[PDB]
RNA sequence: GGACCUGGCGGUGCUUCAUAUCCCUCUAGAGGAGCCUGUUCUGUAAUCGAUAAACCCCGAUCAACCUCACCACCUCUUGCUCAGCCUAUAUACCGCCAUCUUCAGCAAACCCUGAUGAAGGCUACAAAGUAAGCGCAAGUACCCACGUAAAGACGUUAGGUCAAGGUGUAGCCCAUGAGGUGGCAAGAAAUGGGCUACAUUUUCUACCCCAGAAAACUACGAUAGCCCUUAUGAAACUUAAGGGUCGAAGGUGGAUUUAGC
């Protein structure tokens, strides 16, 4: 029921990097320093390059979450700037307005 | 009841009613809070309160006296959370 | 040409509401804003997610009383009190505007864990503002 | 804050396209407001899915879906209490059977609380959203019962306040005596529902029942068990149908629960004030009795003790109005508006009984003055009134000469619901039309009947024929000529003849009167042949009367002629 | 109630931003938009918990 | 997705297509047209395919001087009232389909020769 | 007879308020003002109308930048457009022998002046000016082309220019206007005393984002500080100097008053222009009146409104476009 | 989460208490595709075989 | 247009 | 075929105009160089759309995977969905816009002239026009009443967009749908826009304007090339920052052309 596949894919994106987050940030702090020796931060490297791919949070993609745009969307609102127009522009937004100046 | 009117008028025309006048809907109006309401709600509050010190009159007698500070900050926003 | 939340000149035969009848240019101007919330001013949170409940109401209540909304709804929050006030008409009979405003608060009040009140003002016509 | 006085109450929207008009859309409106709150609970509790996201911080409990259904389905113990406390009559015992068959060992404190759940219920399951003695004879109750190994006192005053429960009152006795040849105690709520089987048992006279609960009550001094409040309710309660011989004894339980300490609720004179207020001439005892209990209860706040709280006030009221007393009706409604005692004004049913006796008896025995401002404090604030509280209104103008209200009780009438009441209109009608007034107030009167007749005219019964009582049409027609719309009056004589209505002398004398003022012989002789056809006495008198004082032209003399011949 | 209180108005807010106006190309159209956030503030003083 | 749903009157006027270049010029004729229904015309508030009678919206309230409970058609009894609202769509489609054939003219695609009637009441209670 | 679809709705017109109306209108509006009065607690028989607007200002907080379409509550007179009366009675006949003309007012008052000028014959600046046209359609109660009211005024001067009477004179002044006349003349800041009893004058100026204040000394000897520093170090810049000789240099008074100034925003020029403009009005507490217009005529007394321009969007600057592509 | 709103709407509407004007609009052109001949093949069963 | 064109009160309180 | 009317057009007349504006005049640019970036073309197994004014740092306030819609291979079939489709049609459309518009007109309902032809309807010392409504205007936003924004009708170019989303019509349903792995996106060239330059009103340092040095093959000049480190990331010859090395064309740019009161 998401806007479209691509939307679902992103959904399906941010459950598996959110289940992965803690594992993938311990494994990644054995890596992010000079403390360890290198053959323990070798094998954290091919711990971490393992875990399945769309654990990788910068796979993820803020789309609108109405639309399902991957562009133009502001974050604020996380919607896309046509989404975000017609709810301003029917005075829909608290506070939002036309800027002149 | 009151004769108010609420809207941009047409030429030659009137600001809309208040019958079916979403502008004046749209206004977080203060009718539950006129002077008289306050004056009366505010008597019945007084029972709830506290008397500052008469000592701690000035701000360097209450350094004085208490020499810390503290100072925290609470929020108020609307939504579920 | 702009289009944008404007309705258009015709034969003089269209009637539209005050809201209808002014374009985004003059939001703050001469019409005030459907909703009002703390999301948008400076340093508030939680923006979005009062948009997407925004969005939800309006289609809910619209599918709820449906024929029966005479004018767009305008949405209070304050603190966790959710206030819908609707202008709806006077053709339903009374017992199922009750039934509707029972059915729609509960409704609500468990669907986005908020005390829900919903506040009907009723209009035996649509109100005209200018015939376009 | 203080109640609005030009507001319904709260729970109803505040529109006057949504506001109750009646007593009847209060009920309703409420009631289908309440229907809709069930229709969204069974929504939610049968797709709990869609309602399980908690967004709320701090989480509120109570907005979150309830689950009926038990997730333990291992056959055990600590499953069944699972059922016990879900309610589940006959899922428990089927969970019972099942457990006891395969020779597992169920705990005496889980047992009793099956027992428990059946005798309250009655081996019947509790009312869901969706999906005479009640004891029945073959009961999962009894038998899981006897099928019990080891049984103690609370298993037996489970059974017994079951069994009074459900109105098995005999079999409740014969349990009682099998409690004691095995030299148990029973508890207070035990004995108070043996207190009930006593007298609801078998019919006898008051000296037998009497002697039976005075046994009951020492017994329950032997077994070193403290009576409670239910206990003397119970009493009291049971003691109504007696009467009569019950009102020195309902005295003696009420005087010794001031010296034991147990303190009377408004429960206990609930039923004191019934059994004394017997059809007949309260008078004789029924006075002191009410006036003693009130300065008992001046100035008393009032907790939640007894079921029956809620309705002493609807039994004191009650009294008031029988005895015609103003001045104990406002101690009553006194003690209602102390402190936080309006919340036992009862149901909807006991609030609309207590204010139609309250309001009733306002405008029979108080100032017309002080009438008006009751009248506009309580309604529609407080409750919507009966059709016969608008008669008992306008009988108190009357006595006070107060004549130029008549016009606003209609209009409230109708805001209320009584548009089209027959006993009403009339009654306005008729005291508007009995005597002549000076021209101000006949031009009011005037408008008043103009509306009353377009409410005969636009009945809802128009589909059946339309019912023009006598009275209402003499009596819109005379308001018609005293205010000078002539016109008005002389059209409305057709509907004489058309729903076959005797017209009133006075009705015709005034017609003759407008007639000469405007001297038309037409319209004169209009009169008489409308009075000739119903054959009236006076209108042989009054053809002579119009032969002098009007001109009578040939052919309306040949008509009177022709009317004449009918003499 | 007894309570010192002074008042003022700290400087106004305007938070705005810019949006492409058709949903396909014509850059140079765009639609701006703002948010104006106002402010009071009462500075009460010398007062107890309760 | 729920939120990607428009309502009636937005879903209609893009079907219909009565503004654009097509109807500024007549650039498009319409020997099959797209014609608007209304589709909550015959819709009953309360009804839906479950069958539920909700008292107080699609049901009476009080039954007998009680209020009703929470009820569902049987699988049987719901069939009829579905079969029922399809006969008279069709009913209804048939009313509008039978409309009285006016006279011609001159010839069957000629205005001339055909009465327009009796011309309007003029402003001052004027007739013709 | 057959049908043609109607035409229109006839409530899809202009409307119209009738005497009955507004009559009923006063009395909604003499009662809701008793029933504010009663909300704010104010005696009901002194609640004036600068009462209710702050009332209603309060009750009914709007933000809306259009004041008209703010929430109002006012005497039905002020709300609804003047409306023209009925122009004839039952029996139909026209009550101005004007009546056909269409425009009975504007032609009854040409008739009125056309006949005085003859009568005249018979017989024989500063602070006013004409009416606008569209307050002459107020006081016709009619609508007027601007031919129309060149017509009426063109008479009227033609009234002046001959020998007009007292009756002839309070007819011309219906129709003048007082034109108010804005005081051009510098207002003068107060002479203040300092502890040590050295009067002196305080003034402000803004230039750009740059804003001064100055403290002039009756008496000194030229010396200028800049936020505690002389001005010299203060502005390296010759022409930021020159800026400050500027309001002393012109009244000649180089080496006679003391200034103190704080100066915060803008650059470096901008700064000297806002001192310049704070000791200019600041000095102006020291000269005579003649000089102080002198000075506003030398440009040393007004702001300068100059400032920077906002970047519009799709274009590269303020003004600037971006460059038109090869075609 | 776009399965429960839509989820809990779809539900609404086939319990009467809601009213999906788009749904709705989708139906009737469903259904007037059929009587065109212009249904969904059967899984399977599409006009390639 | 042959074929044919076919486009095609009283208040109380507390009705009934 | 005759006569007339409208529109279009005229290497069509006359008069008055354009105010950053058509020409000249004023200032800084583009057109030449290198680089950045778009487009075209070519190339590739390997998207699409915009594409005279009104496309060309345009949809993108943004492509290493993802994004993604493309190619190759493999895989699934009631399938995230009471399925799905970024499949065709923007010449079926809604929605949101470009353009004239740096315009001032549009126009219902009436009235009148032309014999009741297509058509036309102004004169102020006035001769048939009255006109609601929309636009302009007014008002509001920003620092004013100024300016700048915003606004800007009807209509024109079947203008742009089915790939924002929705959707009519037609099409696919073991595939024109869905998932996985890897991969493409280069430059023989042409061209648009921008950046940095060619230096002395300059270059470097201190300072933020009273200074000392530099100044033609060790000068000015790369944000390019190459090498190294770092930041982000699971993944960096690739993306960004920094350093080292390197020290090129360029010596102020023809016809032509852009912007600014
Ligand atoms: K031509
Ligand atoms: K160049
Ligand atoms: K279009
Ligand atoms: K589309
Ligand atoms: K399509
Ligand atoms: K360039
Ligand atoms: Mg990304
Ligand atoms: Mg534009
Ligand atoms: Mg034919
Ligand atoms: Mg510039
Ligand atoms: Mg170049
Ligand atoms: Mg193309
Ligand atoms: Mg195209
Ligand atoms: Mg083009
Ligand atoms: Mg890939
Ligand atoms: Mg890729
Ligand atoms: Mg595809
Ligand atoms: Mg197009
Ligand atoms: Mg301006
Ligand atoms: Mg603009
Ligand atoms: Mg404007
Ligand atoms: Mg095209
Ligand atoms: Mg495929
Ligand atoms: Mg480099
Ligand atoms: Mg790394
Ligand atoms: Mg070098």
């Amino acid at each position: 029921h998401y806007v479209d596949w691509r939307m679902w894919r992103d959904v399906k994106r941010r459950k598996m990097a959110y289940e992965y987050a803690d594992e993938r940030l311990r494994i990644n702090s054995l890596r992010k320093n000079t403390i360890l020796p290198k053959i323990l931060q070798d094998v954290a490297d091919e711990e971490i390059a393992a875990l399945p791919r769309d654990s990788c949070p910068v796979r993820i993609r803020n789309r609108c979450v109405m639309t399902s745009r991957p562009r133009g969307v502001k974050r604020r609102w996380r919607l896309s700037r046509i989404v975000f127009r017609h709810l301003a522009d029917h005075g829909q937004l608290s506070g939002i307005q036309r800027a002149t100046w | 009841p009151l004769p108010v009117r609420m809207g941009y008028p047409v030429k030659k025309g009137v600001p809309m009613a208040k019958e079916g006048n979403l502008e004046l809907l749209k206004i977080p109006n203060f009718l539950h809070l006129t002077p008289v309401a306050i004056k009366k709600h505010c008597e019945a509050l007084k029972d709830f309160c506290t008397e500052w010190p008469a000592a701690l009159d000035s701000d360097e007698k209450c350094e004085k006296h208490f020499p810390i500070e503290i100072d925290s900050t609470d929020y108020v926003s609307s939504g579920p959370s | 040409k702009n289009r944008a939340a404007r309705v258009r000149v015709s034969k003089g035969d269209k009637p539209v509401t005050y809201e209808e009848a002014h374009a985004p240019h003059y939001i703050a101007h001469r019409k005030g804003w459907l909703s009002l919330h703390t999301g948008n001013l400076d340093g508030e949170d939680h923006a979005a997610e009062r948009t997407v409940e925004d969005v939800f109401l309006r289609k809910f209540m619209w599918g709820t009383f449906p024929g029966c909304l005479a004018d767009q709804l305008v949405l209070k929050r304050r603190g966790n009190q959710l206030e819908i006030c609707a202008v709806v008409l006077r053709q339903l009979s009374p017992h199922k505007y009750y039934f509707l405003v029972g059915y729609s608060e509960t409704l609500l009040s468990y669907f986005y864990k908020c005390p829900v009140r919903l506040h009907l003002q009723t209009v035996p016509s649509k109100v005209v503002y200018k015939y376009l | 804050v203080n109640r609005d006085t030009t507001a319904v109450p709260y729970v109803f929207q505040d529109d006057p396209y949504l506001m109750p008009a009646s007593s009847l859309e209060s009920r309703s409106f409420l009631l289908a407001k309440k229907s809709g709150e069930n229709v969204a609970k069974f929504i939610i509790n049968s797709y709990p899915k869609y309602f399980q996201k908690d967004i709320a911080e701090p989480h509120i409990p109570c907005l979150m879906p309830e689950y009926f259904e038990p997730q333990i389905k291992d056959i055990s113990e600590a499953a069944l209490k699972e059922r016990i406390e879900l309610r589940k009559v006959k899922a428990s015992v089927d969970m019972f059977d099942q457990l006891l068959q395969a020779g597992t060992t169920v705990s005496l404190e889980t047992t009793n609380s099956l027992l428990d759940l059946l005798c309250y219920y009655g081996d019947q399951e509790p009312s869901t959203d969706y999906h005479g003695v009640t004891w029945r004879a073959k009961n999962n109750a009894e038998r899981i019962f006897s099928l019990m190994p080891e049984k103690n006192e609370h298993s037996y005053c489970t059974m017994i306040r079951g069994m009074v429960k459900h109105r098995a009152y005999e079999q409740a006795l014969n349990l009682y005596t099998e409690l004691l040849n095995n030299r148990l105690h029973a508890d207070v709520y035990t004995f108070n529902a043996l207190i009930e089987a006593t007298v609801c048992a078998i019919n006898e006279k008051f000296e037998e029942k009497w002697s039976k609960i005075l046994e009951l009550l020492r017994h329950m001094v032997a077994q070193k068990v403290k009576p409670n409040l239910q206990t003397f309710n119970t009493i009291l309660k049971c003691l109504r149908r007696f009467h009569v011989f019950a009102r020195s004894p309902a005295l003696q339980v009420l005087r010794e629960m001031k010296a034991i300490g147990i303190e009377p609720s408004l429960a206990t004179y609930h039923h004191i004030i019934r059994l004394f207020d017997q059809p007949g001439d309260p008078l004789k005892r029924s006075s002191f009795i009410i006036y003693d209990i009130m300065n008992e209860l001046m100035g008393k706040r009032f907790s939640p003790k007894d079921p029956d709280d809620d309705k002493f006030f609807q039994s004191a009221m009650s009294i008031c109005s029988s005895l015609r007393d103003l001045e104990l009706a406002y101690q009553v409604h006194g003690l209602l508006k102390t402190g936080d005692n309006w919340k036992f004004i009862g149901p909807d049913q006991h609030r609309n009984f207590y204010y139609s006796k309250f309001f009733d008896l306002i405008c029979l025995m108080e100032q017309i003055d002080v009438t008006l401002k009751w009248y506009e404090d309580l309604i529609p604030s407080a409750y919507f009134p009966h059709s016969q509280t608008m008669i008992h209104l306008l009988q108190a103008l009357d006595v006070a000469n107060r004549l130029e209200v008549i016009p606003k009780i209609w209009k409230d009438s109708k805001e209320y619901g009584h548009t089209f009441r027959s006993d009403l209109r009339e009654e306005i009608l008729m005291l508007m039309a009995r005597d002549k007034h000076p021209p101000e107030l006949q031009v009011a009167f005037a408008d008043c009947a103009a509306d009353i007749k377009s409410a005969y005219e636009s009945q809802p019964i128009r589909q059946t024929a339309q019912d023009w009582p006598a009275t209402s049409l003499n009596c819109i027609a005379i308001l018609f000529l005293r205010a000078g719309r002539t016109q008005e009056a002389w059209k409305m004589l057709g509907l004489f003849r058309k729903h076959n209505k005797i017209p009133r002398s006075e009705l015709l004398n005034e017609l003759m009167d407008s007639a000469k003022v405007s001297n038309s012989p037409s319209q004169a002789i209009e009169v008489v042949e409308l009075a000739s056809a119903f054959s009236l006495p006076i209108c042989e008198g009054l053809t002579q009367r119009v032969m002098s004082d009007f001109a009578i032209n040939q052919e309306q003399k040949e008509a009177l002629s022709n009317l004449t011949a009918l003499t | 109630l007894g309570i010192s209180i002074k008042v003022h108005e700290p400087p106004r807010k305007i938070e705005r931003f810019t949006l492409l106006q058709s949903v396909h190309i014509y850059k140079k159209h765009r639609v701006q938009y703002e948010m104006r956030t106002l402010y009071r503030c009462l500075e009460l003083e010398h007062l107890t918990g309760s | 997705s729920f939120f990607t749903k428009l309502t009636a009157d937005e879903l209609w006027k893009g079907a219909l297509a009565e503004t654009g270049a097509g109807a500024k010029k007549g650039r498009g004729k319409r020997t099959k047209k797209k014609k608007r229904k209304d589709l909550n015309r015959g819709q009953i508030i309360g009804e839906g395919r479950y069958g539920f009678l909700w008292p107080g919206l699609n049901v009476p309230l009080m039954k007998n001087g009680a209020v009703q409970t929470i009820a569902q058609r049987s699988k049987e009894e719901q069939e009829k009232v579905e079969a029922d609202m399809i006969q008279q769509r069709e009913e209804w489609d048939r009313k509008k389909k039978m409309k009285v054939k006016r006279e011609r003219g001159w010839s069957g695609n000629s205005w001339g020769g055909i009465s327009l009637g009796p011309p309007d009441p003029g402003p001052c209670g004027e007739t013709y | 007879a057959f049908v043609i679809p109607k035409k229109n709705v006839p409530t899809s017109k202009r409307e119209t308020y009738t005497e009955d109306f507004i009559k009923k209108q006063i009395e909604e509006f003499n009662i809701g003002k008793r029933h504010l009065a009663n909300m704010m607690g104010e005696d009901p028989e002194t609640f004036t109308q600068e009462d209710i607007d702050r009332a209603i200002a309060y009750l009914f907080p709007s933000g809306l930048f259009e004041k008209r379409a703010r929430p109002v509550m006012k005497h039905p007179e002020q709300i609804f457009p003047r409306q023209r009366a009925i122009q004839w009675g039952e029996d139909g006949r026209p009550f101005h022998y004007l009546f056909y003309t269409g425009k009975q007012s504007y032609y009854s008052l040409m008739h009125d002046v056309y006949g005085m000028l003859l009568n005249l014959e018979k017989h024989q600046v500063i602070g006013s000016r004409w009416l606008i046209k569209e307050e002459l359609e107020e006081m016709l109660v009619e609508k007027l082309s601007d031919l129309d009211y060149m017509q009426f005024i063109r008479l009227l001067e033609k009234l002046l220019t001959s020998q007009c009477g007292a009756a002839e004179e309070e007819f011309v002044q219906r129709f003048r206007r007082s034109v108010t006349l804005e005081s051009k003349k510098q207002l003068i800041e107060p002479v203040q005393y300092d502890e040590q009893g050295m009067a002196f004058s305080k003034s402000e100026g803004k230039r750009k984002t740059a804003k001064a204040e100055a403290i002039v000394y009756k008496h000194g000897s030229g010396r200028i500080k800049v936020n505690g520093i002389d001005y010299q170090l203060y502005f390296p810049i010759t022409q930021d100097r020159e800026q400050l000789m500027f309001p002393f240099h012109f009244v000649d008074r180089l080496g006679k008053h003391d200034v103190t100034c704080t100066v915060s925003g803008g650059g470096r020029s901008a700064q000297a222009g806002a001192i310049r403009l704070a000791m200019a009005k600041a000095l102006c507490s020291f000269v005579t009146e003649d000089e102080v217009e002198w000075m506003r005529q030398a440009g040393l007394l007004t702001t300068d409104p100059r400032v920077r321009e906002r970047k519009k969007p799709g274009q590269e600057g303020a003004r600037r476009k971006f460059t038109w592509k090869k075609r | 989460n776009h399965h429960t709103y839509a989820e809990l709407m779809q539900t609404l509407r086939f319990l009467g208490l809601y009213r999906d004007e788009h749904q709705d609009f989708m139906d009737e052109q469903k259904r007037l595709k059929k009587l065109r001949g212009k249904e969904k093949p059967k899984k399977g069963e599409g006009k390639r075989a | 247009y042959l074929s044919g064109e076919e486009v095609e009160e009283y208040e109380c309180y507390a009705p009934d």
